[PDB]
């Protein structure tokens, strides 16, 4: 699963049969480390109008 | 594809169904490929 955001450390807990956590949008907002079990926030990178 | 989608509730009902809410979490996706039209369940009988 690619893509391009910030992430952070994340207070949501997941179920054991659940990898990643899809938005309104369905891009992943929040997943699962696949090494150690911990789960991490995905917050977009900046956006701006120049 | 098999599917078990699994919940423990701690009841205390007597008789009937309780009322209430509780969903039930996927437990074991099972490969088999066979067919299957008809079950049965298995009980325990008690000897004395
Ligand atoms: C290896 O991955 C498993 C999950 O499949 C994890 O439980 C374990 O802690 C990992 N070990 C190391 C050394 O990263």
């Amino acid at each position: 699963l690619t893509g391009t955001g910030v992430l952070t450390e994340s207070n949501k807990k997941f179920l054991p049969f659940q990898q990643f956590g899809r938005d309104i949008a369905d891009t992943t907002d929040a997943v699962r480390d696949p090494q150690t079990l911990e789960i991490l926030d995905i917050t977009p990178c900046s956006f701006g109008g120049v | 594809y098999f599917k078990i989608y699994s919940k423990h509730t701690p009841i205390n009902l007597v008789r009937d169904l309780p009322q209430g809410f509780s969903a039930l979490e996927p437990l074991v996706d099972l490969p088999i490929g066979i067919n299957i039209t008809r079950f049965q369940t298995l009980l325990a009988l008690h000897r004395s």
